[PDB]
């Protein structure tokens, strides 16, 4: 607690009122974060149908490619291409919070000697790559949907708790202080009467004794 | 305080202070579970949560929430029954089993 006296009031009602704006300042703070939720999610959507679609053309053109070709000559072939590797994930640094952002490093156009006796096994694969595209588009507009999702949760939890905590916290304090405040009031105003009483029974008493 | 002398055979059923410990056991950790969900969403957690979660809701619904009919002891331990109904014997770890295989219905 706080020994209360008149400063401490007037502290607890500034804390007080400090906390009421703060709510309203989160409150905004999670209205702009909606806004910009709802702007990603159509965003993310998009994205996802594109990828769906060019998923269609990259599963016809591989069944296709393996269908007319035999299994075992893609089989090698794939076993043969390069691992693709340095893939990595760089700075989103945004509500000071990094998210990964990825973008690969894509050995392509060095074919694998471009003198390639299967007819199906390139286009497959650029298809693939382009599949590849729109797969870490997909990627990196989903994380960052998660992270202002769940920045959203967060602000959301902290309203409700900091207002059904210490606004009637601070408001039980208040209410003791001015109780107590009062009490001390009201026994100096008793002390006052007493020693008026003590004023006109010394004038009073010695009248007729004198 | 004294309610451990009103309660008792021969003067009202033989397990009335057992079955009010489990209410009141049951019951406090449902609005502790409740006061736990205020803060975190609702799914990261487990299933007797949620089925206290559920003897809550229909606590509060049917057990206090009688509106002025004039229930008896014996319909509202009957109602006490009704409302326990709703959880495995191995989570009513307070009360005697005799009373858990003559009711629990």
């Amino acid at each position: 607690q706080v020994s209360p006296t008149r400063m401490n009031l007037l502290q607890r009602r500034g804390q007080l009122r400090l906390a009421q704006k703060g709510v309203d300042l989160l409150k905004k703070k999670r209205d702009a974060l909606v806004a910009e939720f709802f702007g990603l999610v159509r965003e993310a959507m998009e994205a996802r149908k594109a990828l769906d679609q060019a998923a269609k053309e990259a599963y016809a053109a591989l069944l296709l490619a393996q269908a007319f070709d035999g299994p075992e000559v893609v089989a090698g072939a794939a076993l043969g291409v390069p691992p693709l590797e340095g893939v990595e994930a760089e700075v989103e640094n945004v509500w000071g919070s990094k998210v990964p952002r990825l973008k690969a490093t894509f050995p392509d156009g060095a074919l694998l000697s471009p003198v390639g006796t299967p007819a199906y096994t390139l286009e497959a694969s650029r298809a693939f790559r382009r599949y590849a595209e729109a797969l870490i588009r997909v990627a990196n507009t989903e994380t960052r949907l998660k992270k202002i999702g769940e920045e959203i949760k967060k602000t959301t939890r902290r309203v409700n708790a900091l207002e059904q905590v210490v606004i009637p916290g601070i408001r039980a304090q208040i209410r003791f202080i001015q109780q107590v405040l009062e009490q001390r009031e009201r026994e100096d105003t008793f002390r006052l009467k007493r020693i008026k009483g003590k004023i006109e029974a010394r004038e009073a008493e010695e009248e007729g004794g004198r | 305080r004294l309610m451990n002398n009103g309660v008792g055979k021969g003067k009202t059923r033989e397990d009335h202070k057992q079955v009010s410990d489990q209410l009141y056991s049951a019951y406090a950790n449902g609005v502790d579970i409740r006061k736990l969900v205020a803060i975190i969403g609702e799914d990261a957690l487990t299933e007797n949560d949620r089925r206290y979660l559920q003897f809550a809701d229909a606590f509060e619904r049917f057990f206090i929430n009688q509106g002025q009919q004039n229930r008896s002891i014996e319909e509202s331990l009957q109602i006490a029954w009704a409302l326990l109904s709703m959880l495995p014997q191995g989570e009513l770890k307070r009360i005697s089993k005799d009373h858990i295989g003559k009711y629990y219905g």
